[PDB]
């Protein structure tokens, strides 16, 4: 390309699969922030949410094996997770998470 | 004086009358293309020549053939403007009449069984615009001429720099326009060898044998014979007198010297000489002698005679023996020794050896060898010594026949051998490889013809293949040929050739110089790593043909040249220059164009030669040149004179004032630098010029020139309508001309192309007058820069080196502010997930950024946009994306989730702020047109109809004015005509046949007018409404044009016309710059230190002359402000124009009062002066101009420091200099990057501003860091900044965390290295 | 004759 | 094999070579099942070998295989080797992040350790540092908050940028990097604009002139790199040339011209014979217009000598000097003799001043002295008002008579040649000799007329004085120009060489003041082109030599 | 290979490795 | 004498 023997089309091809370092820093910061918010919880609902969403864990889990933790009951797990969710939605402990929108 | 020139007459300081006006500057392009395209009834040029060179197409069997009849060019689908808008090539269809003639097999060969005439489409031929440019793919391009070697024979030598001894070795090389090369060399053993297409050397007797030359015939051709007889039992020398002039000489009456002048004894003349037997021992036989009784060959040709051989022929009865001539000085045995080393003894062996060297490793057969040698040089299909090549060949060998031949023969080869042997002997000289009669110019017509012929041959192969089948009953001529290879060839040449270049469009001078550029590179030319010093030098034959100043400074020096001012190309492609004849000692008006070969013979005088009132020379001995050497020659021996003082230099060098006071280096720089100037908001004439500006401005095509004279009926910033005179009107014409002006159109270099009217409504205009001024034009004069007040002094280090100190008033007055127009394109394509949509519904973007877009999602016209603003909104469908669990949680908490589409919209680039001046929408045929595209279509149609109706109105006014003139030849009252309503004129009833016939005629004419107007508008609507031919997969394209005003600032590059360039260092406040006694400050301060060492003195002279010119302008301004009488204004103007003993006679007495007012008004800002190159204003004239304006004769004033008020200790040179703003702007060169894109394979940062790339830390930088000892900085550059993928992310995180520490790893490039070395089957690995 | 001489010297060329 | 914009695909030639190898291998395997003539199998094996050698190294075996676009396919050896190879293009040199580039202007107000950096360039280069500081001092909650604040270009972003660049050195580079002084570390000063401001005294190290030159800026990240920049690569440390040991920061051009003008000596200047208490009163007399810069006065000088052993001896005396010499002494550091200033100061004298200051005082005093020297030189070169005019090029009247004599003698020797007394070669040689002698004599006459003037002294007679011609002052000070250039301007251009090397007999009898005619300009171009092309080729030759040495 | 050059500031580092390979 | 497989094959 151009009147140059030192120019080729293959020197202008990007690597679109890469992740920007800004996004990596955002991922790490979000990890720290959600760790703090979950540590601002009672342990049982925090662990229930970790199991239900897969935080710090290899696999995600549904209501069944989350119940299999202590008591195998579905609706109690759902109600616990919903209580934890509206508790986190409280404007007092969510400003650090709202900044990630 | 024309009206345009009368408005502002430039004072001419030249003293030598100009006898030949400069020719049209773009002739080299238009003439060549006219040769290519125009019909040639004799068939030596262009499409006709190519068609006759390929056709008729003969089938191998002989069943039928295809013959060419005629060709024509159709009408273009589009004109130049809409070809530029849509992005299609401006071209014409090629239609050729071909006849398929089918012969009769039963009848004798040559019987016309059947004929079939038909017209066939043979491709699309691009056309030249009136300005010498092509429009390819919507872009203006120029195809530059090529300087190559003329076909024919060249005789050269190694100059004794190859062998250990000197032994100058001579060679001959024949090169055709098309075909194989042939070489004939001499070795250090004095034997002549042949090369065919630069392969293994051969004895060079093979070719003569191939043509059928016996050894005796070769010896006869290449040597003279000396005879011997046996007369009265004595040896008998047939004496040639010239030969004699070591033994006892016969002719006892006139005994010569014995074993120890010649002319005195040879005067009497005898034919009997006796020589000893030993004189035969050294000779070599010249014939083959046979004995019938023995039946054997006693002695062979080219064999040394011995005593036993002498006895053998003595018994054989032969008495006459002829042998070859051989000397050491004048004649040589070279061909005989050549024959000795030759192993071939017959023609068949000759063809066998030629085949083996041609095609090694192939079984040689007689028929194949014969076909190979016939096709090498004696076949019209594979060899063509063209007309120019044929004439050069004939002139080289001195052959006066076979002018129309195209192939070699026995005569040609043998004369080549004879000339090469002669040059070895000493008679004759080698050829000069740089001499301009040996190098040829090849222009756009020739290479277009060549590529067309290539495509034609490509068609002809398949046509011959098809015709050979036989089944031809239902075939038409249009079913046999293949137009796509021809189109491919022409579009290859016009789109991908090295010589087909993007048009240089900074200013008119750049255009003109690009069109007049000759390149030695390209196909069939030189390569830059294989071109030595000799080709780059200025040959003595460049005088008047190639400019010795204008050439690129860099690797391309000497390889790209500029045509001289009066240079021309003859009918054979060789440059020629005009000269004035000298007859009877007087230098006449008659001119003659001489080439390089012709120029050497005569003695040519210079334009500086003093002349008398009678037309002859004054001095007894005049300075002239002959055979390339300058000297003093008698007046009576001079045969020619130069026509102009700028005959040697190019146009750009011709635009440099006081060029003779500048060193060639800085003149080179100034000529190169004038073409980089960017046009400004307001165009200002150069106060000090050369008188060439009008020619460049008019011939560049940027201005609007009047095709016919008349009175300007209507003027507006986009239109000029002129009413043509009665005397120059074509019968039955409208009588009015319309000029539509280009307004704020982007150029190829993202500059502004604007045409501003320079006329008044009612102003009389003649043919050739300038009506509108294009970019860098002022009243028909080229205006590349601005006139700036200049002081030569140092100022506190701010003009250190080449730095320039600029006042704030320069920025306030917007003197160097430029308009840059930029194109931004958003393309909505079709993807796998779906169709990209242009819409205003952009996710994650508020109404703050949607203010400037309309409903369709496109910004409005006139929207002031800044960096990051959305121009056209586009959304692209996206697939499923894996959400990280700690973002699924965030989705759970706050339920917002809108990621169906991704925002890929067109945005303004960073640090770019401007106004949207135009938006165009192109939609594929079959895609819905959104509201904005419909609005553009409606406005386009409305403007088209408005313009068409406006034309109809104005041309009907002109036509009815002509009809009224016809009626007024008798004269009546038109009030009665106006009493009846205009339309009601068609409702009148006439009973008389004389009146009724006229009524019917008028009705029919009105109907025809309506019909033609309807047809024109229907065609225009068809052109507007048709869908675009968008690329496959493309649904829509939107183009936005951004106009940016760029003001001068530090870092920008400024320059004059004398090679004095610099970078602005500071924008000084007005109160800090030096000022004179009247309180007027300077505008720019330049460093004097840069003048003496660079020897560019024309700038000081320009400064002084500009000071004088501005002083005279100030005097005129004063004399106008005080409302002084016209008599004194006229007196002052006449005094100004009478200064110096110049060739200009301007008589103000012949100018009207209004003309004098206009001229004085146009001289308010200074008096323009012309100082032609090598005919410029002397020091005395400059000083006299200074005294006229009441300015110091030294050009130096007393200046005061604005910071202190204290006068400087010495006078300072203050004047006016023409400065230019070069297209090297700090806005386009400032770049910075922290982290961005990376390469796909090497994983390294990209390169360039467009890619937001990074700077390259090359090998020398690494050496510098190693020399310092900075190991850690070097490791940072190698690993964590370029290609350590994990390390660079870790570094970014650490910097964000404020840690400033790195964990270096292995670069990815080394891993790639290892992988490739392993792919080469080599085990490379790392040990622990 | 200055740069070619140095280049020829550092490569330890044989004189002709 | 990647999708380009517009739907097109881009591939590497290795794909084509591998495809050929696989196709021929599969064909050979097929031909050994459908049992075939030995000739066919032999040909297929030949194909396989040719394809493998083409893949490994194209062009070595014979005709190089080309693609559909008619140029040879690039093999693995081509990936590995060459100027474009991986070793030299991507391993020994790389494109780097945190780098920028811009045009360079001149900063005369800068110190030797400072460089002017544009604000936008600093914002782009130091972006992670700005994000870090905004997060640390609390105005940015997350990293997108910091990114938005930087993009919006708020004021606090500018204060943060000042604090990050406060003492972070940057590396400036100019190509070609012929030696290690082509990259140096500077402390950045944020400036409004888009051009880098460069200290004049370092230009000689960079070979940098302000005619469009561009420089690259690099940001060292880690602490080790910063300390290497501050200690090793910083401009104040590199003031001696490693090739010879001489100072490389010697002043040039306007600095030299100003120091020369201020130290010159004029006869019967205003305030001659005055007695001054010291440099301060010389300054006071100059500022009050009592005395000129070039007045011969007597001044009380207190001078301190530092000996080799370190002895410091201070003593005061009255010295016959010039006002400018004392005013310049005001900035000379203690420890140096006054004889170094009591003379007209050319380039050599200023270089000697700096070298002596480094030899007897050290480094810090040397850099302060260099900065003050450059400031003073600029100031007084601005105050001098030195300018070039057409009247400064005085053509000696002896030139015309000398040309006439040479032409007459050339006519005489032409007559002698026509008589056969002398041959053609002798005639050529002695004509060359006579024109060379004429050129030398014209140059000598022009120098003698240009270098002197006659003035009226206090007692009233006429005295000989060195000239104050602008061109003469330019040449003699060593700022710009040498005797050859003044000879070309106001004397004779001399003999010029034909492109082959021969020297034309008739010279150019014109200088650049009256101007050359067409043929003289043509002969000038003959040599100008040769010079330019020789420079172009010699640059590459020298680069290859330097590479080989490295 | 992206390592510290055995010259200047990196010199000491390499010397340390030359000790470690010695032991 | 030749290296091209074409000619050897012929
Ligand atoms: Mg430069």
């Amino acid at each position: 390309i151009g009147d140059d023997e030192d120019s080729h089309l293959g020197d202008f091809i990007e690597d679109t699969t890469l992740e920007l370092p800004l996004d990596s820093a955002t991922a790490t910061s979000l990890k720290a922030a959600t760790r703090d918010v979950l540590a601002g919880l009672t342990p049982r609902e925090a662990k229930v949410l970790r199991m239900r969403f897969g935080i710090d864990m290899n696999t995600d889990h549904t209501l069944e094996e989350v119940g299999k933790q202590f008591d195998v009951t579905r609706e109690r797990i759902r109600q616990i997770e919903a209580k934890a969710l509206r508790k986190l939605r409280h404007p007092s402990r969510s400003e650090v998470l709202r900044s990630f929108l | 004086y024309s009206y345009t020139e009368k408005k502002r007459i430039r004072k001419d300081f030249g003293t030598r009358p100009q006898v030949l006006d400069i020719p049209y500057l773009l002739s080299i392009q238009l003439d060549s293309f006219e040769k290519f395209i125009e019909q040639d009834p004799e068939g030596q040029y262009g499409l006709e020549a190519a068609f006759r060179s390929v056709f008729p197409i003969q089938s191998y069997n002989g069943n039928s053939e295809l013959q060419y009849v005629s060709y024509r060019l159709g009408e273009p689908v589009f004109d130049v403007k809409e070809c530029q808008i849509r992005g299609v090539t401006y071209s014409k269809p090629l239609r050729v009449k071909l006849r398929l003639v089918i012969f009769d097999k039963d009848a004798p060969a040559g019987t016309v069984k059947d004929i079939k005439e038909q017209e066939v489409y043979m491709g699309e031929i691009p056309l030249m615009t009136e300005n010498g440019t092509f429009v390819i793919n919507g872009t203006e391009r120029v195809i530059v001429s090529q300087l190559h070697r003329s076909p024919g024979v060249f005789f050269d030598s190694d100059k004794g720099k190859t062998h250990s001894s000197g032994k100058v070795l001579y060679n001959a090389r024949i090169i055709p326009y098309r075909g194989s090369w042939l070489d004939f060399e001499f070795d250090p053993k004095d034997n002549l060898y042949v090369r065919i297409d630069r392969r293994r050397k051969l004895p060079a007797s093979i070719i003569l044998r191939v043509l059928g030359k016996t050894s005796a015939e070769i010896l006869d051709i290449f040597f003279e014979k000396v005879n011997f007889e046996v007369k009265d039992q004595t040896l008998m020398m047939e004496l040639v007198p010239e030969r004699l002039r070591t033994f006892d000489i016969e002719a006892d009456g006139k005994v010569y010297v014995e074993k120890g002048h010649i002319r005195q004894l040879e005067k009497d003349g005898v034919n009997f000489i006796e020589v000893p037997v030993e004189y035969i021992v050294g000779k070599v036989s010249a014939k083959d002698y046979v004995n019938e009784a023995t039946g054997e060959l006693i002695i062979t040709a080219n064999q040394e005679i011995s005593l036993e051989a002498l006895a053998n022929l003595s018994q054989a009865g032969y008495k006459k023996l002829e042998v070859l001539f051989t000397n050491d000085l004048d004649h040589g045995p070279f061909m005989s020794e050549t024959l000795r080393v030759d192993s071939t003894t017959d023609r068949i062996s000759a063809l066998v050896e030629i085949y083996r060297m041609m095609r090694p490793g192939e079984p040689p057969t007689k028929e194949a060898a014969e076909s190979l040698f016939e096709s090498l040089f004696f076949s019209a299909e594979r060899y063509d010594l063209s007309t120019v090549g044929r004439m050069k060949f004939n002139s080289s060998i001195g052959r006066e026949d076979a002018e129309e031949q195209g192939t070699l023969d026995e005569v040609d080869i043998i004369e080549v051998m004879k000339k090469l042997i002669s040059i070895r002997n000493g008679k004759g000289e080698v050829d000069d490889i740089d001499h301009l009669g040996n190098r040829r110019i090849r222009s756009v017509g020739e290479m277009a013809e060549n590529q067309f012929r290539v495509g034609l041959v490509r068609v002809e192969r398949a046509v011959k293949e098809r015709l050979s089948l036989g089944d031809l009953d239902n075939v038409m001529p249009q079913d046999l040929i293949n137009a796509k290879p021809i189109s491919a060839a022409v579009k290859e040449f016009f789109g991908s050739s090295q010589l087909s270049q993007f048009m240089d469009q900074n200013n008119p001078l750049s255009e003109v110089t690009h069109k007049r550029r000759i390149s030695a590179l390209g196909p069939g030319g030189l390569t830059r790593e294989r071109a030595g010093f000799e080709v780059r030098d200025v040959h003595v034959t460049h005088y008047g043909r190639l400019c010795p100043i204008e050439t690129p400074e860099g690797p391309n020096i000497g390889l790209i040249n500029s045509l001289s001012a009066f240079a021309r190309c003859n009918e054979y492609g060789f440059l020629e220059t005009p000269y004035r004849r000298v007859v009877n000692g007087v230098v006449t008006d008659e001119v003659d164009y001489l080439s390089a070969i012709e120029e050497g013979q005569f003695v040519i005088a210079q334009a500086n030669a003093k002349l008398t009132e009678e037309g002859g020379f004054a001095d007894e001995l005049v300075t002239a040149r002959q055979k390339g050497e300058s000297g003093l020659h008698p007046r009576e021996h001079v045969d020619y004179m130069d026509v102009a003082t700028n005959q040697v230099v190019s146009i750009a060098a011709s635009l440099i004032p006081f060029l003779e006071h500048d060193d060639a280096n800085r003149a080179l720089m100034g000529a190169n630098m004038q073409r980089q100037a960017v046009p400004t908001l307001r165009s200002e004439k150069p106060l000090v010029g050369t008188g060439i500006e009008r020619n460049v401005a008019v011939d560049s095509g940027v201005t609007a020139v009047a095709k016919r004279g008349g009175v300007i009926q209507s003027v507006d910033a986009s239109r000029i309508v002129v009413k043509v005179n009665e005397e120059e009107l074509i019968p039955g014409e409208a009588g009015i001309d319309i000029y539509n002006l280009t307004k704020y159109t982007r150029s190829n270099q993202n500059t502004c192309i604007n045409q501003r009217p320079c006329v008044m409504p009612g102003e009389p205009v003649a043919r050739g007058d300038v009506l509108a001024d294009g970019p860098s034009t002022d009243l028909g004069e080229l205006a590349l820069g601005q006139n700036m007040r200049i002081a030569f002094m140092p100022w506190n280090g701010y003009n250190f080196e080449d730095s320039i100190l600029v006042s704030e008033r320069v920025v306030q007055d917007d003197r160097f502010t430029t308009i840059h127009i930029q194109e931004l394109s958003c393309v909505a394509r079709d993807t796998k997930l779906g169709a990209e949509e242009i819409t205003a519904d952009i996710p994650n973007v508020g109404e703050a950024a949607l203010s400037k877009l309309d409903e369709s999602g496109i910004v409005y016209i006139g929207a002031e946009v800044k960096g990051g603003d959305i121009l056209v909104g586009k959304v692209t469908p996206k697939g499923e994306t894996q959400l990280t669990p700690e973002e699924k949680l965030l989705r759970a908490i706050f339920g917002e989730k809108a990621s169906d589409v991704k925002d890929t919209s067109l945005r303004v680039p960073n640090s770019v702020a401007g106004t949207v001046i135009d938006v165009q929408v192109f939609t594929r045929d079959g895609v819905e047109k959104d509201k904005r595209a419909l609005e553009i279509e409606q406005m386009q149609l409305k403007e088209a109809k408005k313009d068409l109706t406006e034309e109809f109105q104005i041309l009907e006014g002109g036509l009815l004015a002509r009809v009224r003139s016809v009626l007024l030849a008798g004269g009546y009252t038109e009030a009665k005509l106006s009493s009846i309503e205009r339309k009601k004129w068609l409702e009148q009833t006439l009973e008389n046949e004389e009146l009724q016939n006229q009524l019917e005629q008028l009705a029919e004419q009105y109907d025809e007018l309506k019909a033609d107007f309807d047809k024109k508008f229907e065609a225009k609507r068809r052109k507007i409404t048709q869908g675009d031919d968008l690329a496959p997969g493309v649904l829509k394209i939107v183009k936005v044009y951004l106009a940016v005003k760029r003001r001068i600032q530090p870092g920008d590059k400024m320059a004059g016309r004398h090679g004095n360039k610099g970078v602005i260092s500071k924008i000084n406040p007005v109160e800090d710059m030096p000022y004179d006694e009247n309180g007027q400050p300077v505008d720019i301060v330049l460093n004097p230190l840069g003048v003496p060492s660079r020897m560019n003195i024309g700038q000081i002279l320009e400064v002084h002359l500009g000071l004088a010119a501005k002083g005279i302008g100030d005097k005129i301004n004063q004399m106008i402000k005080e409302q002084q009488e016209l008599a004194k204004l006229r007196e002052f103007l006449q005094k100004v124009y009478d200064l110096g003993d110049t060739r200009q006679r301007v008589d103000i007495s012949e100018l009207s009062d209004e003309d004098v007012r206009t001229l004085a008004h146009n001289l308010r800002a200074g008096l323009p002066v012309a100082t032609p190159v090598f005919d410029g204003a002397p020091e005395s004239s400059i000083k006299a101009m200074l005294e006229l304006a009441d300015l110091p004769a030294s050009g130096q004033l007393t200046l005061f420091d604005g910071r202190t008020g204290d006068a400087f200790e010495r006078p300072v040179t203050v004047g006016y200099m023409y400065m230019l703003k070069l297209n090297h702007l700090v806005d386009d060169k400032m770049h910075a990057r922290s982290t961005g894109s990376y390469s796909l394979v090497t994983q390294q940062p990209l390169g360039g501003k467009a890619q937001f790339g990074g700077q390259r830390f090359g090998e020398m930088e690494v050496w510098a860091l190693e020399a310092y000892g900075a190991a850690y900085t070097l490791q940072e550059m190698l690993t964590v900044k370029s290609d350590d993928v994990n390390g660079r992310t870790k570094m970014y995180k650490n910097i964000v965390d404020g840690n400033h520490a790195m964990e270096p790893g292995m670069p990815e490039s080394f891993n790639v290295l290892l992988k490739e070395i392993r792919s080469l089957g080599i085990n490379i690995e790392l040990e622990d | 004759g200055g740069l070619p001489r140095v280049a020829d010297l550092f490569e330890a060329r044989k004189p002709k | 094999l990647v999708p380009l914009d517009g739907g097109r695909f881009a591939t590497s030639d290795l794909n084509d070579l591998y495809r050929r190898v696989i196709n021929r291998n599969n064909r050979l395997k097929r031909l050994l099942e459908l049992a075939a003539p030995d000739i066919i199998v032999r040909n297929e094996k030949r194909m396989l070998q040719e394809s493998v050698d083409a893949l490994l190294d194209n062009g070595r075996r014979g005709r190089a295989i080309t693609g559909s676009n008619k140029r040879p396919l690039k093999s693995l050896a081509d990936m590995i080797k060459g100027k474009q190879g991986r070793f030299r293009q991507n391993l020994l040199g790389k494109r780097v992040d945190y780098s920028g580039r811009s045009v360079i202007t001149v900063g005369p107000y800068l110190r030797l350790h400072q460089c002017g950096l544009p604000k936008k360039m600093a914002l782009e280069l130091f972006k992670p540092f700005i994000y870090s500081k905004l997060e640390t001092r609390g105005l940015a909650t997350t990293i997108k908050a910091a990114k938005k604040m930087v993009e919006r270009e708020e004021a606090v972003v500018w204060d943060i940028l000042d604090e990050v660049i406060r003492e972070h050195p940057v590396l400036l580079n100019r190509a070609p990097t012929l030696h290690r002084l082509g990259i140096q570390a500077f402390e950045p000063v944020l400036i409004e604009g888009k051009a880098i401001q460069l200290h004049p005294l370092v230009c000689a190290a960079y070979n940098a002139d302000f005619d469009g030159d561009q420089m690259a800026v690099h940001v060292p990240l880690t602490l080790e790199a910063q300390l290497e920049a501050r200690t090793l690569m910083m401009s104040t440390n590199n003031i001696l040339s490693p090739a010879s040991g001489d100072p490389i920061i010697v002043p040039s051009q306007d600095v030299v011209l100003g120091l020369y003008y201020m130290t010159r000596e004029k006869i019967n200047a205003k305030g001659e014979g005055m007695y001054l208490t010291g440099p301060a009163e010389a300054e006071k007399a100059y500022r009050t217009k009592t005395a000129e810069l070039h007045a011969r006065v007597k001044v009380r000088i207190t001078e301190t000598i530092k000996h080799e052993n370190g002895k410091l001896t201070t003593e005061t005396k009255m010295i016959d000097t010039t006002v400018g010499r004392a005013m310049l002494w005001q900035i000379v550091p203690k420890g140096l003799p006054y004889s170094l200033v009591n003379q007209k100061l050319g380039k050599k004298q200023i270089s000697n001043l700096l070298n002596e200051a480094y030899r007897k005082l050290g480094l810090k005093d040397t850099v302060i002295f260099a900065d003050q020297i450059m400031y003073t030189g600029f100031a007084y070169a601005a105050l001098s008002g030195v300018s070039v005019g057409i009247d400064d090029m005085v053509v000696p009247a002896a030139k015309y008579t000398e040309i006439a004599e040479a032409e007459e003698e050339v006519r005489e020797i032409q007559e002698q040649f026509q008589s056969g007394l002398v041959t053609a070669g002798e005639r050529y040689n002695k004509v060359i000799d006579i024109w060379a002698s004429t050129n030398d004599r014209v140059a000598k006459a022009m120098m003698e007329n240009l270098s002197s003037e006659q003035v009226i002294n206090r007692q009233g007679e006429q005295e000989k004085q060195e000239s104050f011609n602008s061109i003469y002052m330019m040449a003699d000070s060593g700022a710009r120009g040498s005797a050859a250039q003044i000879r070309q301007l106001a004397g004779m251009r001399g003999l010029m060489a034909r492109p082959d090397g021969s020297i034309i007999e008739t010279p150019i009898t014109a200088n650049f003041k009256e101007g050359l005619n067409v043929l003289q300009y043509f002969i000038s171009t003959h040599g100008a082109r040769k010079g330019l092309a020789d420079t172009a080729l010699k640059t590459a030759n020298s680069g290859y030599l330097t590479r080989r040495l490295v | 290979v992206g390592r510290l050059i055995p010259a200047g500031t990196g010199f000491a580092y390499h010397q340390d490795r030359q000790a470690k390979r010695a032991q | 004498r030749t290296t091209d497989p074409v000619r050897m094959y012929m």
